[PDB]
DNA sequence: GGCCCCCCCGGC
DNA sequence: TTTCGGGGGGGCC
């Protein structure tokens, strides 16, 4: 790095240095500190979705077996590195097979990102992990499980990185916040952790952002109004009077509402789909069938938005299926 | 400039650099006061390099604060072969430098080829991983460990070294066969630079993979003695000495299972 | 039976064109010193000086060997001595170069009436009991192969000492020959 | 601190044939042969975690005695196993000369050899003839159709079925004996039902229970293990209403923190084998899915597509 | 160990080996306790090597009862060259052999070297070479047959030699025009090393390869005079004669 | 020993 | 037949 962490972003400036610093994954930190702490370590496997802690609990582990010199200690692989047949054959049986060259201890190999692994390179680990247990334990991290071969799912014990709650987004939204010298309201809290869809690093790149976006951060204080300008995300109030026009208006005044309350604020017309569906999803509605049109239409409309298209075609579309979908309420 | 080193042959840091360049890829220089210390691991952590010329293999060295320089081998070699095998070397760099400056002169001439080399941001420590007291010494010809590792390489992919006393036993077990290598220690007073030498505490048995030791062998063209010292939960170390500094490579042994 | 020495080649050899005209090319008008020094003392064994060339699995060549067909092809035409080449499928492309310059030879998968009698002399000599019956359903879980049916019942018999109608159907069930169909 | 513990799955390896469980007849065969001896080339067949290695490695301990050290020669998919190396090592241990016991010869344990390619084992054709005299060959596959068909003819098939609920629960109650562990039936009951019939994955979960929290109990098992997402997607893909089966998309899978390619892969696989319906509502439903998952894969994955099919799904079943 | 063979110097049993180590793969050596036969076959089954060497070329010898060893050249070549060459070599064999020692010991430096190579099991029995009446015993310099073969193998890759009446021809016909040699028996009194002898008996016409006798005369290194023996229809015998023992070389004719 | 080239699979 | 990427196996050097 150049210069202080300061010149870090969020998502690396706050980056878990120890165990106890990882948050939403009681279950699987407890589990591994045991493990670490009665020399009871199997070969793990982490899959998660992106942005759970995966990659921080790992270096943090390593870390604690280790010590600051785990980088001297430790096999780390990844997407980024060539993981060929030969790979697999060479460098990491030499790893695996051989003492540590600084000091004392078993060997880790961190397979990060192992998805991305062709089946040729899994299939000869399978023996490799199989035969220098002794003195060898491996780590895989994954996002997808279809990608890993049957066998090395087999030959790891599984733990699942569940998306992060709530409460443990709100613990490190205020660490951050005491360090950083921030207020936040409580409606931005919640507009955050909304927004964020269990991932840490959205709340850390919108809340740095949401920092930029005032103007005396010493004293001024982040409201959710910040948050939707630095987003562009429509707010909560412009959804729901665009769906109360289109349920209960004629077609002209419900596209004069909706073109009105996109050229407000410029809102996109994807997160005006996402927050109706989100608002539907609640509703009690009578017929099955008004669902599975509502259902159909709008994922047909955004799988159109995603390669372009006319976005005011698009608009009158999502009106009409939604005024045609409702219609069969009776 | 904060560091300005020259070499009055170039052919001098492209063979020690040429030593251990085809065992490790990424080199970090440390230059200070009293000489250039370099250190180099591996990609499959197995091996590390040290090198440690000194002040008096230079024309002159003159170095203000100390200044760290990450390097890859492969760009150091391709540049160093740019330079003809009859010019002056200077290395060059500034505070904090961004690149490294390689400057050959040809007195017998007026032309100076300047190439700047720039280099990457490797923090890491050296650790200094020379455990004080090993098992045991033994110092030898390079030629004669040269022949013996070429040889039982032949054999198989891993040899096993056995210090005894009075006694130094090289081991390969193939396929097609088995190889073993015996020798004592001699001394001949016409001919010193024959002789080997052993000096022992408790007997070692270590086994070492093949690949690394034929990498290793490649040093015998700086020294004409390596130095082998052995020593159980510890690394080994093969020493090469220079006219003012070493190389000195640390081979981890493979485990016993 | 026709007194020719043999010299063979399969598909553990490096059979390339490089070495393939380095290596048997020679022998194919050349006599065999083993049949000479064999054959010293025998009368009427013209044969016995004389080569028989036997290329086994020339489907079998793979990439390590280049230019193989292509020269075995070749010395088809232009060969002094009798070569008889073997192969599993004919109907390659990779084996075009055979098209018309070899004596073609077709071996069908034996009937189950053909191999009755050996059963019944392996059964009677390896004691254990062969009802007849349910021969004829073995030939089709092998798809008429005899060296997999000799297997199976070997491996059979080494626990169950009766292979009759109350457990060939598990037997067939298990050995199933699982071939991949055809266009 | 930096001293590890040998995991049961290989503290507890079974080193005789007689510790092996389930495949009774099989192993019953390979018991006798070794009481015997002339040992065929043989090809163990079967899925993960049932124990073909352990069986092909205590046959050839158990024939070959001290003779193991030489006259086997084992070969896996972490070594490199072209035709050269066919063609020359493999080739030259055949060719050995090695003293052996009246009816034993040299062993070569080729595993998962469907990993090898056609010129290989095309090469190994003639060599495992030549030399059945003095050497024999064991093949352990996870696939049967990736070895070649001359192969399969040159050996015998032992096909191993998965281990049934009653045999791993012998082993995993042998085991508990061993480590004194504490536990209840719902537990091991648990453990079972995770297992899947793989052993591996079995003592993998109840070192990590015990491990983790101790006294073995399907409360502990669970917080630790995870239903397998199969049976998740099989109840959302059979809920007679479009309302529930939403609901356990959400709730079970989307909250959970599954992808939707993981999802809907799941989801294509689970329909292919359900027997309980149509096989015209599968093909139509496998449809939709495909549709779904192009769109997916075409990097518009999102919770309202996978409504979306779950809502085709249903107006198909209808 | 009931074989311990004991030669000289390392030189000799490395001279032998490369004598005949470009045409075979696979040799098996009988050792009795009257020295050592061998005899190979080369892969085509067209020429053999019959090797022989008696109890005065080794230092010491000791042989309980006769033992077979089949070992493969390359691996042999390669435990060989790793002992150098002014170096006393040992082969030990023990009872039912497995495998064969070999020890280089140095005396000066006081060094010892053991290598032991795996044995291979070959099943061929050794051919019986009886004595025949070869029709024409034809012996030529080393060095004249040398020359001759290589130069006639550029012109063509295949010789016909024509014994008659004092006449001796290496007809060549082939791609490159016809050149051919003709030698006729002299006999020289200030180097009867060059002495070419003639003791034809019926007349001989004789056509061979040019790889099998390229890979004969590789070996002319090991001796000084070679000996051909032709015969009407037989094999060729190209003999080398040892310090003690032979090397021979029997290489069938070609049809017609 | 190293490039350089050609050929062949790819789901479960 | 057939749009990359990975692996093997041979050919120059
Ligand atoms: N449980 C967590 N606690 C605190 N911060 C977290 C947590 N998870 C993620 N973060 C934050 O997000 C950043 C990235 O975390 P990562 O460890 O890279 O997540 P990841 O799951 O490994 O990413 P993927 O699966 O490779 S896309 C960290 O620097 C943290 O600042
Ligand atoms: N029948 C069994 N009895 C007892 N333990 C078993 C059994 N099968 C598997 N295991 C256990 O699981 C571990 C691994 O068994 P393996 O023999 O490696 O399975 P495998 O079928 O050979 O794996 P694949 O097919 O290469 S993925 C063994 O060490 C045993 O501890
Ligand atoms: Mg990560
Ligand atoms: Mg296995």
């Amino acid at each position: 790095e150049k210069r202080s962490k300061e010149n870090l972003p969020w998502v690396e400036k706050y980056r878990p240095e120890t165990l106890d610093e990882v948050y939403g994954q009681n279950e699987v930190i407890t589990t591994v500190r045991k493990f670490v702490d009665e020399g009871k370590l199997p070969h793990l496997l982490f899959y998660g979705p992106p942005g759970t802690g995966k990659t921080s609990t790992i270096v943090a582990l390593a870390r604690e077996i280790y010590g600051k010199n785990y980088s001297n200690m430790v096999l780390e692989l990844n997407a980024s590195d060539d993981r060929g047949i030969d790979v697999v054959r060479n460098q990491i049986k030499d790893f695996a097979s051989t003492r540590q060259i600084f000091s004392k201890g078993f060997k880790l190999i961190i397979l990060d990102e192992a998805d991305a692994m062709t089946n040729a390179a899994q299939n000869a680990l399978r023996r490799v992990i199989e035969r220098y247990t002794k003195n060898t334990r491996f780590c895989v991290l994954a996002n997808y499980a279809h990608k890993l071969t049957p066998a090395l799912l087999s030959r790891c014990t599984r733990f699942r990185f569940q998306p992060l709650p709530q409460e443990a987004i709100e613990r490190r939204i205020a660490n951050v916040l005491v360090h950083e010298k921030l207020k936040l309201s409580p409606n931005a809290e919640k507009a955050l952790i909304e927004l964020s869809n269990g991932d840490m690093r959205r709340v850390l790149n919108v809340l740095q952002s949401c920092k930029a976006t005032l103007d005396n951060p010493d004293e001024d204080e982040i409201s959710d109004d910040v948050i939707y300008e630095c987003c562009g995300a429509p707010r909560p109030s412009d959804l729901k009077a665009v769906l109360k026009s289109i349920l209960e208006d004629d077609w002209g005044t419900a596209h004069y509402t909706l073109n009105k309350v996109r050229s407000a604020k410029g809102l996109a017309l994807i997160d005006l789909i996402e927050g109706i569906v989100k608002i539907l999803e609640d509703y009690e509605l009578q017929n099955e069938e008004t669902r599975v049109h509502l259902l159909t239409k709008l994922a047909d409309i955004e799988y159109s938005i995603s390669k372009g298209g006319n976005d005011q075609i698009q608009g009158s579309a999502v009106i009409g299926a939604i005024k045609a979908s409702f219609e069969n309420e009776t | 400039s904060m560091l300005e080193a020259k070499f009055e042959e170039a052919s001098l840091f492209k063979r020690i650099i040429d030593g251990f360049k085809d065992c490790v890829q990424l080199v970090n220089f440390q230059c200070k006061e009293d000489g250039i210390i370099a250190q180099a691991v591996d990609d499959s952590r197995v091996l590390l390099v040290s090198l440690e010329i000194g002040v008096e293999a230079f024309q002159e060295y003159r170095c203000d604060h100390p200044v760290t320089l990450g390097m890859d081998l492969t760009s150091l070699s391709k540049i160093l072969r740019c330079g003809n095998n009859t010019d002056t070397l200077t290395l060059i760099a500034d505070n904090t430098p961004d690149s490294i400056i390689l400057l050959f002169e040809d007195t017998k001439k007026d032309r100076i080829a300047e190439y700047s080399l720039k280099l990457m941001d490797i923090d890491a420590d050296f650790l200094k991983i020379e455990e004080l007291q090993y098992d045991s010494t033994l110092s030898l010809p390079s030629s004669e460990f040269s022949k013996i590792v070429r040889d039982l390489s032949q054999l198989s992919d891993s040899i096993n070294i056995m210090i005894t006393k009075e006694t130094i036993k090289f081991v390969a077990d193939g396929d097609i066969g088995s190889g073993s290598v015996i020798i004592k220690p001699f001394v001949d007073m016409e001919h010193p630079e024959t002789s080997i030498k052993l000096e022992m505490d408790q007997p070692v048995d270590l086994t070492f993979g093949a690949k690394y030791l034929l990498d290793i062998i490649k040093g015998s063209s700086l020294s004409d003695r390596v130095g082998i010292r052995l020593s159980s939960e510890a690394p080994a170390l093969f020493q090469f000495d220079l006219k003012s500094g070493f190389l000195q490579f640390f081979l981890a042994p493979k485990f016993n299972d | 039976e026709l007194g020719y020495d043999i010299l063979e080649q399969n598909a553990s050899d490096v059979r390339s064109k490089t070495l393939l005209n380095a290596g048997v090319k020679n022998a194919l008008d050349n006599m065999s010193v083993v049949g000479y020094f064999k054959h010293n003392e025998e009368a009427q064994n013209l044969n016995g000086k004389h080569f028989v060339i036997i290329m086994d699995e020339v489907d079998g060549m793979s990439g390590g060997d280049r230019g193989g067909v292509g020269q075995l092809a070749q010395f088809c035409r232009k060969t002094s001595t009798p070569l008889i080449l073997i192969c599993n499928e004919r109907n390659l492309p990779k084996m075009r170069p055979f098209d018309r310059v070899c004596l073609d030879i077709q071996f069908r998968r034996p009937d189950a009436n053909s191999i009755k009698s050996r059963l019944m002399t392996i059964a009677i000599r390896e004691k254990f009991k062969l009802d007849p019956n349910v021969i004829d359903r073995l030939i089709q879980t092998t798809r008429g192969d005899i060296r997999q049916v000799i297997n199976l019942l070997s491996t059979i018999s080494t626990t169950t000492k009766t292979i009759n109608h109350e457990n060939i159907n598990e037997i067939s069930k298990a050995w199933e020959k699982n071939i991949a169909l055809k266009p | 601190t930096l001293s590890l513990q040998l995991p049961w799955v290989e503290k507890y390896r079974p080193q005789v044939l007689s510790d092996i469980v389930g495949n009774k007849e099989t192993i019953d065969r390979l018991q006798q042969i070794a009481k015997d001896g002339n040992m065929p080339h043989m090809i163990i067949s079967g899925m993960p975690g049932i124990g073909k290695t352990t069986s092909v490695h205590c046959l050839a301990h158990e024939l070959l005695g001290r003779s193991y050290a030489d006259g086997v020669l084992e070969l896996n998919a972490s070594d490199d196993r072209g035709i050269d190396v066919v063609r020359n090592q493999i080739k030259h241990f055949a060719q050995k000369k090695l003293h052996l016991p009246p009816g034993k010869h040299k062993i070569v344990i080729l595993d998962e050899a469907d990993s090898m390619t056609a010129g290989a084992q095309q090469a190994l054709r003639r060599t495992m003839e030549l030399y059945s005299n003095s050497t024999r060959f064991a093949f352990a596959c996870n696939q049967s159709n990736k070895i070649i068909e001359p192969l399969q003819s040159r050996c015998a098939i032992l096909r191993y079925s998965k281990l049934s609920d009653e045999d791993v629960l012998k082993r995993l109650l042998q085991i508990i004996k061993l480590e004194d562990v504490k536990y209840t039936n719902d537990g091991l009951e648990a453990i079972i039902f995770t297992a899947e019939g793989d052993m591996r994955q079995a003592i993998n979960n109840l070192q990590s229970t015990v491990a983790g929290h101790g006294l073995v109990n399907a409360d502990n098992v669970f917080k630790i293990v995870d239903s397998p997402h199969p049976l998740i997607v099989k109840k959302m893909l059979l809920a007679s209403n479009l309302e529930d089966s939403i609901q356990i998309l959400r709730t079970d899978l989307w909250k959970k923190g599954y992808s939707s390619i993981d999802i809907v892969t799941t989801s294509f696989r689970v329909t292919k084998n359900l027997a309980q319906v149509k096989e015209s509502v599968r093909l139509e439903m496998i449809k939709e899915i495909g549709l779904t998952h192009m769109r997916i894969l075409e990097g518009v994955g999102t919770y309202l597509q996978l409504a979306s099919m779950l809502a085709k799904i249903h107006k198909l079943n209808n």
